[PDB]
């Protein structure tokens, strides 16, 4: 139940449950595949 | 007028609740948001990207060098580098994983472990990396090394080589600042042949070495870090 | 009989060709992109010059000796003097940009070495007085010459210790921005592909640089024997979708 | 969820653990491409690290103090303590701020608890109830001068009265002019040659006002405010690397000079353990 | 439920009531299976034995104190109860140790009521209102020097802030490394010639710090600090013999020497009532 | 603001009370539990074991 | 009686919230509304209406 | 809601900036009558321009 | 929820949401519009 | 009704109403049955 009417007044926000660690770890252009050689 | 009680607790704040408050900008517009790539959702994410270990740590002054584990040609046998695996002291300690793992108190999980070759391309090696799961010390030769979770790597065409310290454990948590009972083990490395570089060159060659947390990990119990501190307030 | 190792990339009109690739990497997995609708707040139409500045500008070459720190360049500074894409830019109020960044260093099969190329999004420097003394404008507009880490101190200027970034971060931790190695065993080139990040839709191209591209030796140069003791290091850089909004009288910037 | 799966012996042609780190990526490499393992399961879901949570507790952010005596012959109220202000930020105390520059750009709510608490350093004969008075002072509103200025009358800026003692709170919208707050800046305000750099220029977002409403007692009461500062409804982009040495100032990264090592040295060799 | 059925006359070859103990059973015999009974009924389900009910409670776990007085001078304010801390157990008062010593293993969630009261020795004009900080220093944390340090700016460590006078009160998720807390432990933390033995080297759970956040007043003022525990959701596994010797150390089953005999001896023979 | 009336006992701390409080610890993960052999319920399920009585208690 | 826990922030006075409170004067009636021109809802209403800028402040 | 729509050049018989200030009105012109413009949203309100909000701490 | 009888002890009203410049920016009785002469 | 997230702020947990001696009292590999002779 929000008491208050702005946003900025309500609780913490909840988990993103995103988590995509791929723009990070794999930003590579040409995808790569794990057990394939790594340059051909 | 409806009856309530107060309990134990009233009017204290904790810094960790969560809970509701006015707005003290009644009304007001935050500006739009536009697209920025890169957003970061758990801490988890990042600790996957390797950053390199100053392993290297003999040095007087910190120096890119330290980053840097010399190899010697022909040697037979020896051992190139050795290190325990509390991950959040020691040389692990300044590297982002190392980092993070010190914003929480419990660890758990499997780390990855990679050494990147940069000698010339006429040379080759063969090196064994061994983890020594705890309850032994670490090795003194490499047969003794040879004995637990290793990886012949054999220096070629591929560049790096992933070494992954599985987690060995009874205990599902280990702290991160260094204790006795929920230690890790050891990592050392050793020459398997040995390196031979071509003609016309010579000296040290060295590995360059990464760390990054394998998917399975799990951070748990957030604390303060020992690595920050101050002794007055700064000002502009 | 394609190889992650053999490349050709045709901006504008001009082409790059690599026999000795190593992949490349697009920042935070986003390729750059013009400026939508949804995004916009100045009302301005845009320009966009397109295969005008959508070239590759090859800088002045640098020169890897055995004791070389790095050096580090600024965009879109760097670019403040390449043809018709350095007039856009003090020409219009407003511009925004990608790139496309190429370096390059061949040696042979005898010599070793590493570098680091790393593209940071806001790179705040340091001033090497500490406290809060500032870094004046000019050194940290250094153009088409860079900053070379191994020049020393000036008064004004930045702090140029590698082991820390020119930041107060360590060395090592470079790693968590978008970057490639250059080693001379597997690799030749490094290319990184820059979408556009800032925190506004558009900004000025002079008194803000978004990205510093940096290129540090990690494993020192080592030649063969008898082999001059240094190599080349060229940087080529395209901007990519460019656009420029709020064109008037043509900025005077300091120095 | 799996955290290992069962894997056995292994005589391949294809090798997961043979890649090239040039290329900046992370392979994601796991236990089971290199030992025989068996099936786990995770029990875990990384819950506690997700960014709401990490930078979502209270922090401190702001130690300041004012006093209430007796204003008769001050010259300048401000100077005196009679009331004072803090050209409000983030980046003052450190504990916080290491944790926020993790990222280059962070947009959030913020829930604000300001406590207040008295102090009576030399005699009195008791411990007077004051009540304290906080004003948002915007870029071009006007600043208090006198601890009883108009100023104060605030009918237009929000301000809270509380008990010395007491606690106030409330929350604040995202009110960053972009649409995220800069951690860093690598710019200018203008091209100027002599402008300062940083973000300090970026981030003008006003000073906070305390003063005590009540007249003065015959004896002189110490009142220290301490701001405390809890994001919520974060969202944060650009990760970078953390910070090393110990900071020096607010809104720029500089670092003292002749610091120490960073990294600990080793006692023994590359070789020990 | 019957608390007892009826029974009458038996002359059986059926023979309840002769058992062999050696087998370790305690046979289920009953009133009737050697009396005449009537019916009765139970008139009663055994809620308040329970193990959620018997740990349930709260219990005083700690009693520390600090004082508010000039720090001026002070070379060790840890030393001076400046601020002070509790290297966290809930074996250090025995009341509620013999009550979880019953088990061997015990997992549970804790509700931490914390009282604080205030004492003024000596000659004082007034009582002041202090508002007391209590911070938890995980293992690997900064620990508190001094009563104001960077430390107690508390950014990722959740902290309480309370008055004198007052109680605080919240509640902890079972921390625990394993599956549950060891009562027990019969090994070491590693095979060490010389490594302490007991519980001392599992049970690593840090200490929480309290501190006055009020600046000192004229006279000196003793705060004494009382934590309470009371165990919710409990789950125990593995009775054991209950408690005889008195205790001497946390965390070690040592017994004091020249101890009484536990046992009451008759006052008369074996023979007496 | 809905009005209250607070009653007798208010701010009192009674050691057997039950009610909820904030966790200091938001959003932390246990330990999973493993199976253990012996688990107590009910203190009633450990005094029906028989154990030996010091009857001779004349030492 | 209902339990309760007062949070940081009772008893404030925040000159921007906006709650309830009892009327003092309970049953009035207020004059009735008529009809004026001119209503204002919103000050972005009227900063369109033009107005002369003293461009030439050099007295 | 358009903060701005798209307009590119004119050549008319028909000047929206020309105008007779006499008459008392204050003739709505936007930028698009004047100058090439692109769509942009207003992401915005006016809500705190309320003359309830205005007046009501 | 109103905890009071009375209709002034509720909170503040809401946004008018009317918004409507014409009576103020264009009071004039023979109608402008705009591209059109101004005066005829 | 719990008025927080996570679970170890909820009250007291209410009565296993579990109850089996039998693990501590009859721990016996082969059954024995009360009347039956104890050792046959
Ligand atoms: O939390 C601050 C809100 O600003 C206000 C606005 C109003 C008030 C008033 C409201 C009425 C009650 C008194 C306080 C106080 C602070 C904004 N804060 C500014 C600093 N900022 C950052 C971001 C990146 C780097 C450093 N600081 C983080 C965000
Ligand atoms: O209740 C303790 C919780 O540990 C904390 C964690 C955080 C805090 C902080 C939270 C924020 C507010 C300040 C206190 C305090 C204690 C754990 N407690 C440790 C001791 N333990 C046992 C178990 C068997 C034998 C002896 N002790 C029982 C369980």
């Amino acid at each position: 139940i929000n008491y208050y009417k702005d946003a900025a007044s309500t609780s913490s926000a909840g988990q993103s449950l995103s988590m995509d660690p791929s723009k990070f770890t794999e930003p590579v252009k040409d995808l790569m595949l794990k057990g394939a050689p790594a340059l051909n | 007028g409806l009856p309530t009680t107060t309990l134990p607790g009233s009017g204290q704040f904790l810094t960790t609740d969560d809970r509701q408050s006015p707005s003290a900008l009644p009304n007001y517009e935050p500006t739009p948001r536009i697209h920025i790539p890169g957003k970061v959702h758990n801490l988890l994410e990042i600790i996957q990207v390797d950053t390199l270990i100053p392993m290297n740590n003999t040095h007087t002054k910190d120096e890119v060098n330290s980053y840097l584990i010399p190899l010697n040609a022909n040697r037979q046998n020896e051992q190139v580098f050795g290190t325990n695996l509390f991950i959040g002291d020691g040389v692990f300690k300044t590297t982002l994983l190392g980092e993070i793992v010190q914003y929480y108190t419990h660890w758990s999980g499997s780390l990855r472990f990679s050494l990147m070759y940069t000698g010339p391309a006429l040379s080759s090696a063969k090196l064994i990396l061994a983890y020594t799961p705890p309850g032994a010390r670490g090795p003194q030769d490499r047969r003794e090394a040879m004995l637990g979770t290793h990886v012949v790597w054999d220096i070629g065409l591929q560049s790096t080589i992933v070494m992954t310290i599985p987690w060995t454990s009874g205990v599902q948590f280990r702290y991160t600042d260094p204790d006795t009972y929920t230690s890790a083990g050891f990592l050392s490395c050793w020459y398997q042949t040995s390196l031979i570089l071509p003609p016309e060159t010579t000296g040290q060659v060295y590995l360059l070495s990464f760390i990054s947390a394998c998917p399975d990990f799990k951070l748990r119990l957030m604390k303060d870090t020992q690595t920050i501190s101050q002794t007055v307030a700064l000002t502009e | 009989g394609y190889s992650d190792r053999v490349q050709q990339i045709t901006l504008g009109n001009s082409t790059i060709t690599t026999q000795e690739a190593a992949n490349a990497v697009v920042c935070y997995a986003e390729w750059p992109e013009y400026l939508p609708d949804v995004d916009a707040s100045d009302v301005n139409k845009t320009s966009k010059p397109d295969t005008s500045v959508c070239r590759f500008y090859t800088l002045d070459s640098k020169t890897w000796t055995t004791g070389s720190k790095g050096w580090c360049w600024k965009l879109p500074d760097a670019l403040k003097d390449m043809g018709v894409f350095g007039q856009n830019m003090f020409f219009h109020s407003l511009g925004r940009s990608g790139y496309t960044v190429h370096v390059q260093c061949n040696a042979t099969k005898f010599h070793s070495g590493c570098l680091l190329v790393v593209v940071i999004p806001e790179h705040q420097l340091a001033s090497h007085e500490g406290g809060n003394v500032s870094v004046k404008y000019t050194f940290t507009h250094p153009g088409e010459r860079g900053i070379d880490l191994s020049s020393a101190n000036e008064v004004g200027g930045p702090v140029k210790d590698v082991l820390y970034n020119m930041n107060g971060t360590l060395l090592g931790n470079l790693l968590i921005f978008p970057h490639q190695f250059i080693n001379l065993r597997t690799n030749n080139t490094a290319t990184i592909v820059i979408p556009y990040i800032n925190s506004v839709p558009i900004d000025s191209m002079t008194r803000h640089n978004n990205v510093s591209l940096m290129v540090i030796p990690i494993a020192p140069l080592t030649v063969p024997t008898g082999a001059t003791p240094s190599l080349p290091i060229t940087v080529t850089i395209a901007p990519m979708c460019t656009e420029f909004s709020g064109i008037r009288s043509k900025s005077i910037v300091p120095q | 969820t799996v955290a290992s799966i069962s894997s056995g012996p292994k005589h391949t042609q294809k090798v997961p653990i043979l890649t090239a780190n040039e290329t900046g990526a992370t392979m994601p490499v796991l236990p089971s491409d290199s030992i025989e393992t068996r099936t786990t399961y995770m029990h875990f879901n990384g819950s506690e690290t997700d960014v709401e949570c990490f930078l979502g507790r209270a922090a401190c952010v702001h130690v300041t103090e004012i006093q209430n005596k007796d204003a008769t012959g001050i010259d300048n109220h401000r100077e005196a303590k009679l009331f004072n202000d803090w050209k409000i930020n983030l980046s003052s105390l450190v504990q916080l701020r290491k944790k926020l520059e993790l990222f280059t750009y962070v947009r959030f709510d913020s829930e604000y608890t300001i406590l207040a608490t008295a102090s009576q350093p030399d005699s009195a004969n008791y411990s007077s109830n004051l009540v304290v008075q906080a004003m948002y002072v915007p870029p071009g509103a006007p600043n208090p001068k006198e601890w009883d200025d108009y100023t104060w009358q605030s009918a237009s800026n929000p301000s809270v009265f509380f008990k010395v003692g007491d606690t106030s709170r409330f929350s604040v919208p995202y009110v960053g002019l972009a649409s995220a707050y800069n951690c860093f800046y690598d710019g200018y305000s203008h091209d100027d040659a002599e402008t300062q750099y940083g973000i300090t220029v970026l981030n003008h977002m006003g000073s906070m006002a305390f003063r005590i409403v009540n007249e003065h007692d015959e004896h002189k009461t110490l009142v220290k405010i301490r701001v405390y500062h809890r994001a919520k409804h974060v969202e944060a982009w650009i990760p970078r690397a953390p910070r090393a040495l110990p900071y020096t100032s607010i809104g720029r990264t500089n670092y003292p000079k002749n610091t120490e090592p960073v990294i600990k040295k080793r006692k023994g060799d590359i070789k020990s353990y």
